[PDB]
RNA sequence: CAAUAGUUUAAAGAGCAACGUUAAUAAACCGGAAAACUUUUAACUGCACUGUGCAGUUGCAGGCAAAGCAAUGUUCAGCUAAAAAAA
């Protein structure tokens, strides 16, 4: 006439860290953000746990991307050669050469800006997500010196000595 | 994103140099961009094909406002330019000094895709 | 806890422009070091508690860079000397929480709230603070857990000169 | 001050302070100090300082309301505070 | 609020006994039904139950065509059946769902009493879904998980929006305002006229004015379910969802879908029976070309040449 | 509000915004009263609280760390300190 409830088991015997996906230098967490509130040793806010849940998902996607691609650690002021696929033109491959004028390091949302000048048409700027699958390769080919951001902005507005390659290859 | 009554630079060899938008076609909204056809008035021309004071049709080829692609990237130019067209839909010149973008891969711009010097695709 | 605002740094506005706001907080921070206990309004006390904790952190650093930053905050030479020598040794093992705040009711004239701000380890302290390093029972789950997660847990106060420095001096001499 | 003065009066008359109830309270007008303050464009206004009298009457076993307030102790400061003796080793267990 | 209570009177001795006998007879109920969990056929007019979830935030991904897709993440902590309604006692059939978890000493005894009586955890939120037939009732305690949905379907979301505070007409209703120059005097952001003159002589109800803005119930229809993670109780939905982080969101099969579409999806009915732990992560497949307009003329072009 | 553009130096992967993103062409959607039903010893402040508390004691947007900086880790601060012995 007595019904005993079921007690859940422990996933990792004698291990105090669940083993969630985090960056190498970050101290390891002690819980899984998707675990139900009822089964937690510490009852932390749902709102704070949802922020931690998104960080874990971002790191999982970043790990998969790094296994697929290997790009160099370029900086602002370097000249780059970028291989891209044009989905509009039946997924054809082209190679672009230009100067890197802006770089944002924001995890999975990282991006950079590529600048080039043509013989008659003038300057042309592109904004490219770094983790976009359309990009196939990136290489460093040179460097352009600048003093500060103001100097770099003046150079962009006044198109000069930025005509590495006149047209796109392939 | 060009509102009405904006000034444009002509990048063909028909003779016109400066035009002003005076009208739109259809329902594009409050502004127009690359790939749309507008009505313009010629302000400065040096040639026999066209003269100042006339009204012509034109197509936007370059703009400084970001142009977005489905993959999340975008690009920008450093000028606003257009190409004059005839009532039949063909250019009034035979040489365009501009960078053609993906908008003109469409079948209706075959003539422009032939007379343009540099193409991004 | 101290509320966080939307302005740069999340600090209080103290009903003052930024220039006058910084001049005021620097003066009060100097007096806190000199006297170690001050009674003021709640808003000035909350800001002073958070600002005071970060000033002690500079003193513990004991570096040329830290001293340069502190030399622009403290107003008196005697107060700056005390910060790097006396308070630096006092809070060697304490990890944060060097200042406490206790509310003390309302004033008489304008009925403003007030509080008392004090340092947390000294003679004359309002209360007795917990030890800087928490002792760990020898047969407790806590001891086993810390070994598995942080082998470098500190259980007792450490000497001024660690054994490695002492051994080097002995070998040298 | 009025409440304390009235209770002292009750004790002199031989009443029990533990059964007193506030049965009547009201105010009364005093003598005012009149004044004037200038306004714009040559107009003038009033500037008056008011005064009032207060009367309190305490009676035994009068009809009273049931309101009662909860009481708590203040912050413990000094040798009477023992929050520093807490043992935090228990919270690491299951 | 409520109106003042109406007076009551004792019944005459010749009628009191009769009234009590009849009232008791009407308030006597039979045994509670015992639902059985078994797959059922889907009919042209048959509604399923929804679920209660928590909003986590937004992210993005690239699809098989290389297109960027904005996504909103919803987490299902613990959703269970906590009660039933049936015709004999209430006049209609419904299923009550609860989600969340709270401590006993943080809620009123009235709320905690219901859950303790049936050996269920105290849940933070409770919501009712109406069913079509008694056979659609689920046994009390059944779990509603992420496997309840089929990847690639359309869903509706409901919730309370983000609180914005006291705002003016320009931000609350988009009024134009008045010129910044040319003699304007202290009326740059004011609503302007609010009526006429002696006729009609009053201000109409629901005239738009300043006030509080941002805490109201809103519904979005026809969002697409992009990815499903049954093991971790996650749903990825394309588009925007009302409410800030932590808001409670109700998820339901969209009413925009026809019966044929539901049959094609083969939605679980009454719900998914099994263990969701041993299920893989699935992403919907779109048999469409986002770049078709570059090969064929399908776009909008107002001008006809010649 | 993931991304893109603008905006704050006690700064920033902050917050708010559209020039940005998603959805709608319906017996759908939203508001207040209230029958009936259910639960209770018939309920009733508060986290600096003029943003939000979907945070009430291993609770926390303070402090501190090698850390993505309203997240992760944490021995300190404040609100609110705990235990029969033995078998
Ligand atoms: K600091
Ligand atoms: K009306
Ligand atoms: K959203
Ligand atoms: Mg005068
Ligand atoms: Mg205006
Ligand atoms: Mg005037
Ligand atoms: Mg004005
Ligand atoms: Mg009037
Ligand atoms: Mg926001
Ligand atoms: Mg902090």
């Amino acid at each position: 006439e007595v019904i005993i409830p079921t007690i859940p088991k422990y996933a990792n015997p004698y291990k105090l860290t669940p083993g969630v996906s985090q960056r190498l230098r970050t101290p390891k967490a002690l819980y899984e953000p998707w675990c139900p509130s009822r089964l937690l040793l510490k009852k932390r806010n749902v709102r704070a746990r949802m922020q931690f849940l998104l960080d874990v998902l971002e790191t999982e996607k970043e790990v998969e991307f790094q296994k697929q691609r290997n790009y160099p650690d370029f900086k602002v002021g370097d000249v780059l050669d970028v291989t891209m696929v044009a989905a509009e033109n039946e997924r054809k491959t082209y190679v672009h050469r230009g100067l890197c004028i802006q770089k944002r390091d924001r995890g999975y949302g990282s991006s950079f800006k590529l600048y080039c000048v043509f013989s008659d048409s003038g300057g042309f700027i592109q904004h490219l997500p770094l983790c976009m699958p359309d990009i196939l390769d990136i290489k460093i080919v040179g460097q352009v010196d600048y003093k500060d951001e103001e100097d770099l902005k003046e150079l962009v507005e006044s198109e000069s000595r930025e005509c590495k390659f006149l047209d796109k290859v392939l | 994103m060009l509102p009405n009554y904006s000034f444009l630079k002509v990048v063909d060899n028909s003779g016109a140099k400066l035009v002003k938008i005076i009208g739109f076609y259809g329902h594009p909204g409050k502004a127009v961009g690359v790939g749309e056809v507008v009505k313009v008035a010629i302000k400065e021309a040096k040639g026999e094909k066209v003269s100042a004071g006339e009204m012509k049709k034109a197509v936007i080829v370059e703009q400084k406002f970001p142009v977005f692609r489905p993959n999340g990237s975008h690009f920008r130019h450093l000028r606003n330019s257009c190409v004059l067209l005839s009532e039949k839909g063909q250019p009034l010149g035979n040489k365009v000094r501009a960078l053609l973008t993906y908008e003109f891969i469409k079948p209706r711009w075959s003539k422009l895709r032939t007379i343009t010097t540099k193409k991004l695709f | 806890t101290v509320k966080r605002f939307l302005r740069p740094g999340g600090w209080n506005r103290l009903n003052r422009p930024v220039k006058e706001r910084l001049a005021l907080i620097k003066n009060m921070a100097t007096q806190l070091v000199e006297k170690e206990r001050i009674r003021t309004t709640l808003s000035k006390a909350k800001n002073l508690q958070r600002y005071g904790d970060k000033l002690i952190t500079l003193g513990k650093a004991g570096t040329r860079e830290s001293w340069l930053k502190a030399n622009d905050i403290v107003r008196t030479d005697r107060e700056l000397h005390k910060l790097f020598t006396t308070l630096a040794l006092r809070y060697k093992d304490r990890q944060g929480g060097y200042v406490r705040l206790i509310r003390a009711g309302f004033r008489r004239g304008d009925a403003a709230p007030v509080a008392i701000v004090e340092l947390v380890d000294r003679e004359g302290e309002l209360r007795q603070a917990r030890p800087a390093v928490t002792p760990v029972p020898k047969f407790s789950v806590m001891r086993w857990v810390k070994q598995q997660l942080d082998p470098k847990f500190i259980s007792e106060p450490a000497p001024l000169l660690p054994p490695l420095v002492r051994d080097y001096l002995k070998e040298q001499n | 001050e009025g409440l304390e003065h009235a209770r002292k009066d009750a004790e002199e008359k031989g009443l029990d302070p533990k059964k007193l109830v506030v049965s009547t309270v009201y105010t009364a007008k005093g003598k005012y100090l009149r004044g004037f303050q200038p306004m714009g464009k040559g107009f003038a206004g009033r500037k008056t300082t008011r005064k009032t009298h207060l009367r309190i009457v305490l009676r035994e076993n009068a009809s009273v309301l049931p309101f009662a307030a909860q009481v708590v102790s203040p912050s413990r400061v000094g040798g009477a505070s023992q929050k520093h003796l807490r043992d935090i080793s228990v919270r690491y267990t299951v | 609020g409520y109106r003042p209570a109406k007076p009551v009177y004792p019944l005459p001795d010749s009628i009191a006994s009769l009234v009590e006998d009849k009232i008791a007879e009407l308030k006597k109920f039979g045994p509670t039904p015992e639902p059985a969990l078994e797959p059922l056929p889907l009919t042209p007019d048959s509604v399923r139950v929804g679920c209660i979830t928590v909003k986590a935030g937004m992210t993005h991904e690239w699809d098989e065509h290389g297109v960027m897709i904005p996504l909103t993440v919803l987490w299902i902590d613990e959703c269970q059946v906590v009660g039933l309604k049936y015709f004999e006692k209430n006049g209609y059939y419904a299923v009550q769902l609860g989600a969340g978890c709270v401590k006993q000493h943080t809620v009123l005894p009235q709320i905690a009493g219901y859950y303790l009586k049936h050996d269920l955890p105290i849940k933070r939120e409770m919501k009712e879904y109406q069913v079509s037939s008694p056979e659609a009732l689920l046994p009390v305690g059944t779990h509603i998980t992420a496997a309840h949905f089929v990847v690639g379907q359309q869903v509706d979301v409901t919730g309370y929006t983000t609180d914005k505070g006291f705002q003016g007409v320009m931000k609350r209703w988009g009024f134009k305002g008045m010129p910044a120059s040319h003699g304007v005097s202290l009326s740059h952001r004011k609503p302007g006229a609010t009526g006429g003159r002696q006729d009609p002589g009053k201000i109409w109800k629901e005239k738009k004015l300043p006030g509080h803005m941002g805490d109201e119930k809103r519904t979005q229809l026809g969002l697409e379910l992009y990815k499903v993670d049954p093991k971790r109780n996650l749903l990825y939905v394309k588009g925007a969802v009302p409410g800030p982080r932590g808001a409670s969101i109700l998820v339901r099969d969209s009413n925009r879908m026809d019966y044929e579409e539901r049959v094609a999806l083969n939605l679980p009915y009454p719900t998914f029976i099994g263990s969701p732990d041993e299920l893989p992560v699935l992403v919907r497949k779109s048999d469409k070309d986002p770049y078709l307009m570059y090969k064929k003329e399908i776009d909008y072009f107002p001008i006809k040449w010649k």
